[PDB]
């Protein structure tokens, strides 16, 4: 039973427990809280390697037998933070432990078995997390896709037609006639997609034809007019669907306040987007809404970090948008009565808090669909430099605050939007939708993105060379990307009534098609680590943030980790 | 390296621009194509340097070129130049508004108006209302918003404006500010006056009977200047 | 008639498209520069950027194959997989032609044992389907004498029977001369060029991560990487020992360069050989049919798809690709793709 | 002029590199990124004009960049740049290792290990073994193995390895110079001990019986050190 | 949050973690290892308990919603012994955990929600565990099956064609066409059934045609003609067909010794029935077998516990049967080369050590069908009670030595026999055959089966009676029992092979019908709480036992627990 040093087994398997990953060029240190593998017998593949015939690969498989095993991969996800091989058998994750060869290896369970037709991935050193999930997505234009993949984002839910401006305004595919067109168009791409439908109806009928057309949801937004009837109206017709509701805010208060809203929405559920107010919402204090039982808070991309930039940025596009001049005062006006730098520092913080839960993009529309990720953990690395550690923290790491993080665009967004089951993280019986990440470029360039069970897209190299990894070295579409091969790989989501309807059939969808559920009874206390509830005030003069009698702010920042440090642009 | 499509995507707007200046050096006349790109491969950079802010780089690449480097016409065009850029603090939205002027006669597309004035909403007499803002926030209406359903901060006789609407440009609305105080001009709603949906305060014909019912529902909802209670009689739906 | 196209080829040279059976289905970039270098056919193995495909040309198990089956209705080019034949286990050996496997691989990295030899090639007897092999270098099993004990005779399809590519340390190249073995040169180490040895040392040290402080890593560097077999090669070629030519691609091997290699090789060989015994009449027609044969009929035979392609016959299908003489065995004019233009 | 769409790549990743050199060239710490398309950007061109041989390139390209010129962190990511290029011999693969030096603190996804030793297969103690390499080539043993059947050449006690692996880290291996001599490691094989495949000697259940019949079976299969047969009584299936 | 004591919480919820129960009228004594309630939250249903629309029961369950919850059971399962709500949905173990209504309290996964769809069990008080299995059937008469099942069992494996000779002395069911009689005529009951077949056959074909007509596996018994012909050619095809194969032993040695069947065996598994040596196989030593690694360790009913008077008893057996005289020596030689008290008493022993790992009965044919379980806690009663506690235990309980003889008619038969996926165990995921024990009886008599998620049988009163408790009170047929009911509450197996060929509509079978998998890839090493292996040596002159040099034996008993008790006769 020979022993070996640490430093050693760490450049063959990978960290074990209690050692520790930086993330990234960020201050975020994770540390491994588990390790299932045992000593001795874990995995490796390779010319001398493990994982042989009559060795590591059984020649008497079991009858479960893995289409594919990450070896030793470091595994971060909301259920914890650990050490572990994952097995992959059709499409789905069918098994997260040792797994082996039981005829020449101790403790392997036959959802873990590794035969002849399984195949080898290499994990150690690396990490292994679920692809992330943008629910707040413009189908502006379809470049989106293959962008928001390179970022190791698997699924997109939002609506829209394409460049035409109802949809550059809002996240809607109005009608099941431009829902068809949609749903067929998404037969081409690479990322699981769900559609919501106009909200923008006191019309019931009109409401809920559109669910039995496809969506997945309802989204009420300003530019259609997000009033209290059609607030009302489509709240009434998602619970009989069990169909989940997005909401942009009345900001010119024509209809009334964020109180009225409230009323408007009965306590029922719904996923506030971008709550914090820049992306849109009723002003000045839609960002208190965050802090309700049944409301899912969910913030837009773009004010996210507070950066030095981010104010005068944003003056800008909401000028360039709108069309607002400098010489009006009324412009002037609402400019300043949107865009406050005051919720927009409360933000960071409010993350931090798990006030906040969700973190969306707005793609094409005041988001940008390629640093979700991205920002995410950046704003993580500034609420530490600028907090510290967590008070819920447990060691010396960040875990706990890692996982607060990861699920808001991982688990959380799943949940809000019913497609928890199938994935949203790293777990037993989900899609396979994993996302490979070298610690160094974690958050912001990922190693390859491996979509329902097989590589959809991966860095690649000289397609001439010798080997994979000569340059140019940019992101390539692998195999589950072309063929028939991506419909066996992706998912369009549509509701039970559409479903049930045999929708599938109906478009001659050849995509795998999956409904949502449990949208109705999901509350803000449904957000892994992000359940935070509290009565938050928002001064009417002075624009400032108060939550449970105290006031949060952050503080801007001049420079952010995982930027000019990893691309030429 | 693991190049972002978003990377390649500059990356071929940086040689654009590159070939936009290798242009203007040998003394050429820039055209449209050949100045917007210029001014964005620059921009690209000093956000690269992490020297010059957001702020600043909207303005300097106002002078990136100048009049008589470009091709008439080109002005008249460039109307803005939007370009994103990543800064030590991320990626952020640079406007160059307006980056060169006009020094010339060539317009592309341009308008030969005819001098006269469009009369909207012929034909609908308009009426005037005092109207307070007696809330502590902003409120904007719409112009073909049934005015007597707007915020029930905005005080007023809802009474009188029953059915009706600003009496303007379509599209645009009235700004309100905590505090203030105006005088909007209505007229009646077109059509088949039907009004279904905003507050819920009508959702069905317009006409005086739906009028009392209207203001039955606004009283209890508290909206302002929701006249009163004298006394309502029910009817058998509402 | 009036519903015949014309394609005027005066002035050009047709030849077959061209078969690389040494595939490694690592990135489906691959595809479109096989292509461009006037290759229609591709047959290997593999799952994408997957350590296992990097490694070995095998797509394992049903599952595995349907996914690239599936997957390959996207491109323009001829496909072909070949199975895990890594394995001592007949019923899982079978499944995977049953699956739609042309063949199987038998490769070092799955552990190419005389167990898992031989059970494979049974297997491929009953089938009638081919079998790849890529020698076990560290000998644990046994030495090239053995590995032919185990092939008991039986057909095989050696890939880089040189060595560089990898197989027995360090005589495998000896067994390219045995008559049951279609033997087949990796891509890499040909033609011999006077960077080539510098070049595959780094390719094996960036790979099988050796040092150069740990004597156990360079000595296995050595007892590979023999620049006397690989200059063995060219001339192997020349005299018909070696007959396919293969690529490795993104794994040791240049799938764009395959045809580019075979004739700068045979261009060296004239140089420094002369003309051929065999050649009659003043030119170099036989030595040209030579080489020609190692990239198109060769490959097709190998792997039973000689009937249907691998060389302009009639009622072959029709993948012709135009060369315009200047640009021949490098850059060719079109590549017509099953009768038509692809 | 037929353009591969391997050139194309090339082609782009040049201008990668041009951009990368001008950005040093105005003075700006260069990143991962342009740190790579610079080095790879170069040893392109030098295999271009035919002077350098691949082998020369490796560490010329470790001259292009100075700790000074790059961002921190940058050193400890670019482990090494891979390249290829075409030399008036044919393009060939040249491996630039560590190109620039860790002139600073910052270590992108860097590791805190503890100080400690795992302890390899707990409780399964070893065995020593002689063995010696008695053929006149290499050979090379993995970490699990089952040693009783590696190449007929290692001669030793084959008796006493039956159903054991090298006791060393998964995934390693014993090498063995021709003529070579040395003791081995090697515990019990865990699982269910079901050796199949390897070179045919026992294919079932790993017991004290198929022990009988895998020495009998090395033995007339010519395994050095395969005991010898005091007369075999083979059984019912063998 | 006031506080209860402990006496008063656990006559309302039953016991909780730390507590002990000791099982029936035995000295085991078991301690609750932990609970998945939340102190306050517990359900309860009844006139104004928990159980109730809109608090407990859901008025917004889950899309998962249950269609049975047991309430507050003790589980008793080697995966452990704890307190949990069980969940029942589709036949099947939906949930194992809290499990209540997540819209009034906290913590409760939607496998577990309780809606208007779902039914009330009552468990608190009770323990819950998997039916028994019992692989050593034969199918002699079809009364044996409402015993089993009274007694516990859920699950008959063995062979068979009725009161046949050929069926008395082996567990076999002979050819395609008897498979096809016994596969329809087992549609009538309430017991999941599987059936062996004769591999008594050196003819491959007709060996591989009986699993292709149904069998989960062969037979080889001596009366057929045990042979290391026989032996070897069922074993070969066995591997094919990833089907089981059970084992009689040569015990005139006719064909060879022990030493010769084994090689036979060729290191492949094997099921040893009563591998002690009373039930039959190899004089005298058989039992040493139960030691090997390719070995399934099976112990047959009769011989267990030892008691003062099986050693006079089996001698009986033996006598009556086979036509054996007191006058004829070799007659009283046999008999004393096969009763050997010695083995006998090893065996105890042996069970208590993992030595052994299953225990059937051998029903109507040196076997009691009705005791399997009674027996099984009889023995560790003793073995406790003459050893002591054990040192493995840890803590003040017996839960380790619990599990040990739990495992022996669950979970290890089940992996035995390639069923262990869909029964054998308390888990998530697999049939719901679960038995209800009221702790005083434990072991003995249970209150109430339910099969396939619905209960099929339980204790019942007057049948005119105003409550289901008054006398008398026998176990009466419950309604899945009834009806097509039966049938989808009722599994028959089978193999690939034909379950793969149709099997299932090529007979009619009207019962839910799966087939057994992973067979050849288990070894002694995959028995539960069982996996001890050793060399183990027989004395030819004194018969008796030693292993690993030392050498095992029990001391008779006078008096057994679980016995005289409980049961009029
Ligand atoms: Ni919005
Ligand atoms: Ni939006
Ligand atoms: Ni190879
Ligand atoms: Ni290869
Ligand atoms: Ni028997
Ligand atoms: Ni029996």
């Amino acid at each position: 039973m020979k022993k070996i040093s640490r430093k050693e087994y760490v450049s063959m398997y990978g960290p074990t427990t209690g050692d520790k990953v930086r993330l990234g060029d960020t201050d975020l240190i994770a540390e491994v809280e588990h390790d299932y593998t045992i000593y001795g017998e874990e995995l490796k593949f390779g010319g001398g390697k493990t994982l042989r015939e009559g060795m590591s690969q059984s020649n008497n498989p079991s009858k479960e037998e893995l289409d594919l095993i990450i070896t030793n991969a470091l595994i971060v996800d909301y259920t914890g933070i650990y050490k572990a091989d994952i097995g992959i058998k059709d499409g789905k994750i069918a098994g997260i432990g040792k797994g082996g060869n039981k005829d020449m290896q101790d403790g392997v369970k036959n959802n873990l078995s590794v035969g002849p037709a399984t195949e080898a991935l290499a994990g150690e050193g690396l990490i292994v997390t679920a692809g992330g999930i943008d629910t707040h997505i413009h189908f502006i234009s379809p470049q989106q896709i293959p962008t928001a993949f390179a970022s190791g984002v698997t699924t997109m839910i939002g609506g829209g037609t394409g460049p035409a401006d109802g949809t550059n305004a809002t996240t809607i595919t109005p009608g099941r006639r431009n829902l068809k067109w949609m749903l067929r168009a998404a037969e081409e791409y690479s990322m699981n997609l769900g559609f919501l439908a106009k909200g923008n109806a006191s019309n019931d009928a009109s409401l809920a034809d559109q669910i039995e057309a496809g969506a997945i949801g309802f989204k009420i937004h300003e530019d259609w007019g997000t009033t209290p009837s059609a607030i009302n109206h489509a709240l009434d017709v998602a619970d009989k669907y069990d169909v989940q509701v997005a909401i942009h805010t009345d900001t010119l208060n024509e209809a009334g306040c964020v109180e009225d809203t409230m009323a408007a929405i009965a306590g029922r559920t719904m996923h506030t987007f971008h709550t914090e107010g820049a992306g849109g919402g009723h002003a000045p204090d839609i960002i208190k809404v965050a802090g309700e039982h049944n409301i899912l808070p969910a913030s837009t991309n773009p004010t996210i970090p507070f950066t030095v930039n981010t104010e005068a940025e944003h003056m800008d596009m909401l000028m360039v948008c709108h069309h607002k001049d400098k010489s009006i005062k009324e412009d002037v006006q609402f400019a300043d009565s949107r865009i406050r730098p005051q919720t927009i520092a409360a933000e960071d913080t409010l993350h931090d808090m798990g006030a906040f839960s969700i973190t969306s993009s707005d793609s094409q529309a005041m988001g940008r669909v390629g640093e979700v990720i991205t920002r995410t953990w950046q704003t993580a690395d500034k609420n530490k430099k600028e907090f510290g550690r967590l008070k819920e923290e447990k060691g010396d790491n960040d875990n706990f605050r890692i996982k607060r993080y990861l699920s808001k665009y991982t688990i959380n967004p799943a949940i809000a939007h019913g497609i928890s089951e199938y994935v949203g993280s790293v777990e037993v019986g989900k899609v396979a939708d994993l996302v490979l990440w070298s610690p160094a470029f974690f958050g912001v360039k990922p190693n390859m993105i491996i979509k329902g069970g097989f590589i959809a897209l991966s860095q690649m190299g000289d397609a001439n060379a010798s080997i994979p990894t000569p340059q140019p070295v940019y992101y390539r579409e692998m195999f589950a990307h072309h063929g028939k091969a991506k419909y066996d790989a992706n998912i369009t989501f549509v509701s039970q009534a559409a479903y049930d309807k045999g929708i599938k059939e109906e478009l001659g969808l050849e995509r795998q098609v999956l409904p949502v559920k449990n949208c109705r009874n999901v509350t803000k206390k449904d957000m892994q680590f992000n359940n935070t509830t509290a009565h938050i005030e928002v001064n009417p003069e002075t624009y400032h943030v108060f939550v449970d009698g105290k006031e949060v702010t952050s503080k801007p920042a001049n420079k952010v980790s995982l930027a000019q440090l990893f691309s030429i642009f | 390296m693991k190049l972002t499509p978003k990377e390649l995507d500059k990356l071929m707007l940086h040689y654009a621009g590159e070939l936009a200046k290798k242009r203007k050096e040998k003394g050429i006349k820039l055209n449209y194509v050949e100045a917007v790109a210029l001014i964005s491969a620059h921009i690209m950079e000093e956000a690269r340097a992490g020297k010059k802010t957001a702020a600043e780089l909207m303005q300097e690449g106002r002078t990136l070129l100048k009049p008589d480097d470009v091709m008439d016409g080109v002005a008249s065009m460039i109307h803005e130049v939007g370009i994103e850029a990543m800064f030590p603090d991320g990626t952020k939205l640079v406007t160059v508004h307006t980056p060169i002027e006009a020094n010339g006669k060539l317009v592309p597309g341009e308008l030969f108006l005819k001098n006269e004035d469009i009369t909207i909403n012929e034909g609908k007499k308009a009426v005037s209302v005092k109207v307070k803002n007696v809330g502590d926030r902003p409120v904007q209406i719409g112009s073909h918003f049934h005015f007597f359903e707007v915020n029930r901060c905005l005080d007023f006789d809802r009474e009188k404006t029953f059915g009706k609407r600003l009496d303007i440009a379509a599209g645009t609305a009235v700004r309100f500010e905590p505090g203030e105080e105006k005088s909007v001009e209505l007229i009646d709603i077109g059509g088949n006056r039907r009004i279904f949906g905003f507050n819920a305060l009508v959702d069905r014909q317009a006409d005086n009977e739906s009028k009392k019912i209207a203001l039955h529902r606004a009283k209890e909802r508290g909206f302002h200047g929701a006249k009163s209670d004298d006394n309502y009689v029910k009817t058998i739906k509402e």
